């Protein structure tokens, strides 16, 4: 089975450092990306950074530039990230993801298990309209999930990914571009849309589906993900 | 100029060029098609290219001729045409040694060459003999300078006369002469003992670019040195400037002589264009 | 414009570059072939030197050589017989204790594809040819042959009815004899003439 | 300085 | 009473040859008197692949029409991708010997054999993100020759041991085996409905077999030396083939004989490939001349020319939706036309 | 000793003279008609615009 376990994280005064690890093991690490996810204790998941395969191509974020490394050791198929100087709002969890890319591939795959951070004392925007809403079980409900640019790219296929968070574990894949169901997902999801306004379809619920859903963008560096809506029975 | 001399260099110039640029252009066209599969055509490329940028300054030589030892052009045009003249002889000079050079090596060590044989070191041996080219060049880089009487486009040298043609006779003349000879010698000795490696065209290819070589490159050569060490008083220094176009004409002979050499020895010609 | 194309571009000049490091890497093996006739001894001098295609290999004076043995299937010699063009040599084989080998080395030597390639032929079981010689005549072989019932001109001229069965000038035919392991001598001495020869070729010299 | 050379030379 | 049942089965030749004659009425040309010629074509490279290293003998499209794959003696299978010239994968091979490759459709398996009396199946949808051999098929004793796809269970294939054979990928076992020809045989080709194929072998004969039946139907001799290749008509009741002694016929399943021939006094080298447009008015065929070429199948006629390989080509496909013919020769280039 | 192999090679000939025949006017009709019906349909023969031609 595939295996992605973090480690290196705590609790850290300002102005210390720290050094993060994502051990891989279970599948080929040579091929494939990898990423780092940041969650807020009470707020929506948000990114980081990013390699390439064979350390070839590196990005990160505007908040984060010049402050953090990442660093890829393939004989031992490791992630490394250094904490340097941290702030007083920097406290949240941590993953780490697979992100193979070709023709017709699935990327964000797998998700880690996550790592929690305790320190002491032109960009694409999605939105999310509601927060919470009462779903009865056997009935049918849609999702909204509005972005502010044409995500419709000139080789015709457009970029989006629902993603879905169960209350207590890391998130899972869903659907990529927006009309593709992932391996291991039931046939009662569907996606639709087109230019801005996107929505996700589900009917014939069950008591599994609870949790709460973002939606993110791949058309180009940063990422932007969205605020979360959460399901709840009755 | 009502010389005889000077109406059969520029006749010999015009035919030198309009014979050398098309073939230098094929030449040039189809080893840099060639040259991403190959690594027997990265020195063909170098001699083609050298060749051909080599012939296309004589129309400058040619007009500089007929306005009557005149220099019409701007001042800054006077230090960078001769200096480029002098880096593309040297560079082909350098470039066949190394060709006879690499023959030699191919022939007697194939097992080692096949082990190490790849485009990095023809590369790298194409750029020291550039360098070295360039190098031997710098004089004329430097010391060049322009006079105005009618202008007149010549050297400032102030011993350094003489030095800079020793250097230039040696390095460009000496070397090459001993590498061409033993190579090729070598090379026929060992070809030709035996049957299996045994041809008759080798010998014929072998001589004709020896000969060639020598007989097109011996004068000006040696005429270089014998203006270096002669005061103004002989009238055989009168004689010896009164052929001073007609040694350049016969100097230039070798640069349309190579690309005739390189398509007449080759197993297709009109294929290699058609496909390219 | 390319959004996530450019991860793809990556991978596949990744791919690119591994392939060629691959190519190159493989060019300093030469293969040879094995033909003859049913039991010719190929089998023991491919063993002597330490179910469709069966390959050895074996590297001697920092080269490395590959063997080919194909006699193993019965089909159409001609359907397949183009796989193996581009082969440095062909390394045949003749038992001297036995026409069909002579109606083979006859086929195999004038075919389109091999007008070129050199051939080395192995003469076998030396010892007790020679025996049979001068136990009993070869006569029965080849009743148009005349001359002594001794050694050295029975296989002079089992050597010269081999050789004669070419048409084309440009082949050269190696013979050597065996049956003390130094065929790596002869195979080698025939390959570095056979690599010369081509380097002179390949650089329009020859 | 004041002297002659023919370009190629 | 070998002789007796000798002159039986002459008696029995007599009688077929004699209703196929008596059947035969008329000829193909006077029908197709009216036909308005189609006219000379032309095509232009669009796209070239450089990545081989080797001689190239078979290749196969996909049924999406983008994605390709290719065989070589350097012992390296590769997808290529037809739109962006990229590259997808690269498989290296146990043996360098391969003779044949089929993409399956739904695009999940690829299928590739030779001179190793084996057939491989690679799964190219792991989970662990690599590709390797789901299992190797090991059930004949000759060279293969040409594989198909089913079904993503079922693989049909047909070695030199005189034979043809239907086997079942998930427990590698021969399911049933077609036997009756005297020769090696090197063609396949599956029927649009999934139920009946014809191969042809170098007995200048070919058979109609019956996949559910197991027992051949028919067969076609009219033919004079090796036959190469083999191609259904669009429709699914004709059928094209090309022999070495560089002619083409078209034959048929309903009258039991020949239609027409495609000869020239010029043509000498044998045919390699023969493949159908997507209508079936056009016959691409290949060559050893260096070149392929466009028979018209209706008028019999010569139509164009699709030049510009330097050695002769092994291979010929056109794509699902009928946009590009894809050929590919021993000088390692694939181009694809328009 | 061959008589079971010659036994099959009469069954099997036997039993394709059994099979029916059909005129070659009708199959070449059939065969015209069918190749006719989808002239438009085939972008060779008929020269595809550049606008919609994907390896353009």
């Amino acid at each position: 089975d595939v295996q992605l376990v973090e480690s290196g994280g705590g609790l850290v005064q300002p102005g210390g450092s720290r050094k993060l690890s994502c051990s891989a093991s279970g599948f080929a690490f040579s091929s494939f990306g990898m990423h780092w996810v940041r969650q807020a204790p009470e707020k929506g998941l948000e990114w980081v950074a990013y390699i390439s395969s064979g350390s070839g191509t590196i990005y990160y974020a505007d908040t984060v530039k010049g402050r953090f490394t990442i660093s890829r050791d393939d004989p031992k198929n490791t992630l490394f990230l250094q904490m340097t100087s941290l702030r007083s709002e920097d406290t949240a969890m941590y993953y780490c993801v697979r992100s193979i890319y070709y023709y017709g591939s699935s990327p964000f795959d797998f998700w880690g298990q996550g790592t929690t951070l305790t320190v002491s004392s032109s960009d694409i925007v999605m939105t999310q309209a509601t927060s919470s809403v009462p779903v009865t079980p056997g009935e049918s409900v849609s999702i909204s999930c509005r972005s502010s640019k044409s995500l419709l790219h000139s080789n015709g296929n457009t970029y989006l990914y629902w993603f879905l968070q169960r209350p207590g574990q890391s998130p899972q894949l869903l659907i990529y571009r927006m009309s593709n169901l992932a391996s291991g997902v039931p046939d009662r999801f569907s996606g639709s849309g087109s230019g801005t306004a996107f929505t996700l379809t589900i009917s014939r619920l069950e008591a599994e589906d609870v949790g709460v859903y973002y939606c993110m963008q791949h058309l180009e560096y940063p990422l932007t993900f969205g605020a979360g809506t959460k399901l709840e029975l009755k | 100029k009502r010389q005889p001399g000077d109406v059969a260099a520029l006749i010999i110039y015009s035919v030198v060029f309009l014979v050398g640029v098309p073939g230098n252009a094929l030449v040039v066209w189809v080893t840099a098609f060639e040259a991403r599969r190959a690594v027997n055509a990265i020195w063909f490329l170098n001699l083609a290219v050298a060749d051909l940028l080599s012939c296309l300054a004589l129309p400058v030589l040619f007009t500089t001729v007929l306005n009557h030892n005149y220099w019409y052009f701007d001042a800054t045009a006077c230090i960078v045409l001769p200096s480029l003249i002098l880096l593309n002889m040297y560079a082909s000079i350098l470039l066949l040694a190394t060709i006879s050079a690499d023959r030699f090596l191919l022939v007697f060590k194939p097992i080692w060459c096949q082990k190490v044989r790849g485009t990095g070191l023809a590369w790298m041996a194409c750029g020291v003999a550039w360098v070295l080219a360039l190098l031997l060049t710098i004089p004329s880089f430097v010391y060049r300078e322009a006079y105005k009487d009618h202008t007149v486009c010549g050297i400032n040298y102030g011993p350094k006369e003489k030095a800079v043609a020793i250097l230039r006779l040696m390095v460009g003349f000496v070397l090459p002469l001993l590498t061409l000879n033993i190579c090729y010698t070598f090379l026929l000795l060992r070809t030709w003992s035996r049957k299996a490696t045994r041809s008759t065209k080798t010998l014929k290819v072998v001589m004709a670019v020896v000969i060639c070589f020598f007989i097109f490159w011996l004068p000006y050569q040696v005429t270089g040195v014998m203006i270096a060490w002669l005061p103004p008083s002989s009238p055989t220094l009168k004689r010896v400037e009164k052929l001073n176009s007609l040694c350049v004409s016969l100097a230039y002979i070798n640069c349309c002589v190579n690309p005739i050499i390189y398509v007449m020895a080759g197993q297709g010609f009109h294929g290699r264009l058609l496909r390219s | 414009l390319s959004a996530e194309e450019r991860a793809a571009l990556e991978r596949s000049k990744a791919i690119e570059k591994n392939l060629k490091e691959d190519g190159i890497s493989a060019a300093k093996d030469v293969k040879l072939l094995l033909l003859g006739a049913d039991n010719s001894g190929k089998s023991t001098i491919v063993k002597q030197m330490k179910t469709g295609i069966v390959e050895t290999h074996f590297t001697f004076k920092n080269l490395h050589f590959r063997l080919f043995d194909v006699g193993g299937q019965r089909s159409e010699r001609k359907k397949w017989i183009h796989c193996f063009e581009d082969v440095t040599a062909i390394i045949f084989c003749v038992d001297l204790s036995d026409h069909e080998s002579l109606m083979l080395f006859d086929s195999i030597c004038n075919n389109k594809f091999f007008i070129d390639t050199s051939i080395i032929l192995f003469l076998n079981k030396k010892d007790l040819f020679g025996e049979k010689i001068k136990k009993s005549p070869l006569t029965i072989c080849f009743p148009e042959y005349t001359g002594p019932n001794t050694y050295e001109d029975a296989a002079a001229y089992i050597q010269a009815q081999f050789e004669s069965k070419n048409r084309s000038p440009n082949k050269e035919i190696y013979c050597h004899m065996t049956c003390d392991t130094n065929n790596a001598q002869v195979i080698f001495d025939a390959v570095t003439d056979i690599i010369i020869a081509n380097n002179l070729r390949g650089c329009g010299l020859y | 300085s004041f002297k002659d050379m023919p370009l190629x030379r | 009473e070998l002789d007796q049942l000798r002159q039986e089965a002459e008696q029995l030749k007599n009688q077929i040859r004699d209703a196929r004659k008596a059947c035969a009425d008329a000829t193909l040309s006077q029908i197709t008197n009216n036909i308005d010629p189609v006219g000379r074509i032309q095509m232009r490279t669009r796209r070239t692949l450089r990545g081989h290293l080797a001689k190239i003998y078979a290749m196969h499209w996909g049924t999406d029409s983008r994605l390709l794959v290719s065989a070589s003696q350097d012992g390296k299978l590769i997808i290529w991708d037809s739109y962006t010239t990229n590259k997808v994968h690269a498989i290296p091979l146990r043996s360098s010997w391969v003779m044949t490759c089929a993409y399956a459709p739904s695009g999940n398996y690829v299928a590739c054999g030779g001179l190793d009396n084996i057939c491989s199946i690679y799964n190219l949808k792991t989970r662990e993100g690599n590709v390797r051999v789901s299992r190797e098929l090991a059930g004949h004793t000759g060279y293969l020759s040409c594989c198909r796809f089913l079904d993503d269970n079922q693989i049909v294939t047909s070695s030199g041991d005189t034979t043809c054979a239907l086997w079942d990928i998930e427990t590698g076992q021969q399911t049933t085996t077609f036997t009756g020809h005297t020769g090696d045989v090197m063609s396949l080709s599956l029927a649009p409905d999934t139920r009946l194929f014809v191969s042809g072998a170098c007995d200048a004969s070919a058979k109609l077999w019956d996949v559910r039946e197991g027992m051949c139907r028919q067969t076609f001799t009219g033919h004079e030396s090796d036959i190469n290749a083999i191609c259904f008509f669009p429709n699914g009741n004709a059928f094209a083939t090309g022999s070495d002694d560089a002619t083409c016929r078209l034959f048929d399943l309903r009258a039991d004989q020949e239609l027409m021939t495609y000869s020239h006094d010029n043509i000498i080298c044998g045919i390699t490939s023969v493949s159908f447009s997507k209508s079936g008015r056009l016959l691409l065929a290949g060559y050893d001349d260096f070149n392929c070429n466009v028979w018209d199948a209706l008028k019999a006629d010569r139509a164009g020319v699709l030049a510009g390989h330097d050695n002769r080509v092994s291979c010929l496909g056109v794509t699902d939706d009928g946009m590009a013919v894809a050929t590919g020769s021993w000088d390692s280039f694939l181009k694809i036309w328009n | 000793a061959s008589i079971a192999q010659a036994r099959k090679l009469v069954e099997q000939l036997k039993m394709e003279a059994n099979i029916d025949r059909i005129k070659v006017s009708k199959a070449a009709a059939d065969l015209m008609a069918y190749c006719e019906a989808h002239a438009k349909e085939d972008p060779l023969l008929t020269p595809v615009p550049a606008s919609e031609n994907p390896f353009r």
